[PDB]
């Protein structure tokens, strides 16, 4: 499922840049307001560099 | 585990109570309120506050901090045989025969 795979540490995860998915994650990450620590995490693991 | 909420008191009888709960309830509509609520809770800290996945032994392996309180045992006994081995000076002076 999504929740483990986005709250082990590793296996490092990601996608294609400029695409809707990255797109989509970086809205649901950089957004203060969305709730679920996945959302946070999963930016977290994009964000690095 | 939320329910209650945290409150501005006042006196019996403070007619200004309920301006101040028409204002509070204005500025949560108007968004206001969410801005100063960012403003000290900014959401891109230092580090995850959430995850304690955080682990030190990983490769099982036993280690010279693990295991070493066992070489307690062999000094133990290297000492007490060193200080029993003392004991010829001692006994030598008049144990009849050498």
């Amino acid at each position: 499922s999504l929740q483990d795979l986005s709250k082990q540490t590793e296996i490092p995860y990601g996608t294609v840049l400029d695409s809707a998915v990255y797109e989509h994650v970086r809205m649901k990450g950089l957004n203060p307001f969305e709730r679920d620590s996945m959302y946070s995490q999963m930016w977290r693991m994009i964000n690095r560099s | 585990v939320a329910d209650r909420g945290y409150g501005i008191a006042l006196q019996h009888g403070s007619p200004y109570r309920d301006v101040f709960s028409q204002r509070i309830l204005e500025l949560q509509q108007n968004g206001d309120m969410d801005i100063l609520k960012h403003k000290w809770w900014p959401k891109n800290g230092q580090c995850d506050l959430y995850s304690s996945v955080d682990t030190k032994q990983k490769g099982g392996a036993l280690d010279i901090k693990s295991f070493a309180g066992v070489f307690c045992i062999l000094a133990a006994g290297i000492v007490l045989s060193c200080f029993i081995a003392m004991l010829e000076t001692w006994w030598n002076k008049r144990k009849g025969s050498r």
